[PDB]
């Protein structure tokens, strides 16, 4: 659909406060 | 969940409460289309405890984020329409293929605080669950193991590697989970606890920005023991059976 | 707890 898509976060732009650790263990 | 944190509004709008219509709080689950929502079927049948139940005993709140305020304005709660288990689900040794489908009466409006997970494909279970990649979970679950939290809480946790998993225990492992979590000399802690069960384990894919379920939480031995990981069940190993009961 | 939800609900 636009699965995944979160529309406070993701559709805005916007981070949440610890996403970046996920996508910094990504190699 | 143990040694997480608030989750922020509208911070895992696939989240979704199971509760007896009698009222309690019975597991978590997952968003991943207007009408059909992802659990552990152990969350609904598991004959040790003379668990079984059907599509009249339980209602779906999603989201939510409070516990135990009923949220309006915000939180929607639909019946359920049909529940499928997987049949070969095996509650008598392991929970292997702990997985299960709900269909929704009618369908969910989407809004601010409620919208679908993906669910993987092949590339992107080949690209992110590896060894050290973190994925997050969330639930309204125990925060000690021996106590449950105002609001949805949230933890990041690394997969651990196979021949880890396996030798944390003494229950056999298939190939349709896998185990995540820190080690005890890693310095975090964290993970999931009673109540947590049938919730998502996610990552966000850093080639399209979006998040995929790749794990339900299944089943740990306590909560955030030293030398002991939380199991998931994979998705991505399930998905042709998923796709086929939804069709 | 649990608030009551309403009976609609059921």
């Amino acid at each position: 659909a636009d699965c995944g898509l979160r529309p406070l976060f993701e559709k805005k732009s916007l981070e949440d406060k610890t996403e970046r650790e996920l996508l910094e263990s990504y190699i | 969940i143990v040694e997480g944190s608030d989750a922020e509004i509208g911070m895992s709008p696939w989240q979704v409460m199971l509760f007896a219509k009698h009222e309690r709080f019975l597991c978590g689950a997952s968003l991943i289309s207007d009408r059909w929502v992802l659990t552990a079927a152990h969350c609904l049948l598991y004959p040790p405890w003379d668990k079984n139940f059907t599509e009249n005993d339980l209602l779906v709140r999603i989201g939510k984020h409070s516990r135990t305020r009923y949220e309006r304005n915000i939180e929607k709660i639909s019946m359920l329409e049909k529940i499928y288990i997987h049949p070969r689900y095996n509650w008598r040794e392991n929970l292997d293929r702990d997985i299960a489908l709900m269909k929704l009466k009618k369908p969910v409006a989407f809004s601010d605080y409620i919208h679908p997970v993906c669910l993987p494909d092949r590339e992107t279970a080949a690209s992110l669950l590896q060894a050290g990649y973190k994925g997050r979970v969330t639930g309204w679950g125990n925060l000690k193991e021996t106590g449950q939290p105002s609001v949805l809480q949230v933890v990041n946790l690394p997969i651990v590697e196979r021949p880890v998993c396996k030798d944390s225990t003494r229950i056999r492992i298939t190939d349709n989970m896998f185990c995540a979590y820190y080690k005890p000399d890693e310095g975090k802690r964290g993970d999931a606890c009673e109540g947590d069960s049938g919730g998502p384990f996610v990552m966000k894919s850093p080639f399209n920005n979006r998040w995929y379920q790749m794990g339900i939480v299944s089943w740990g031995e306590g909560c955030d023991r030293d030398g002991k990981y939380g199991f998931y069940t994979h998705v991505f190993r399930l998905k042709k059976w998923i796709q086929k009961v939804i069709d | 707890d649990f608030e009551e939800i309403p009976e609609e609900y059921l």
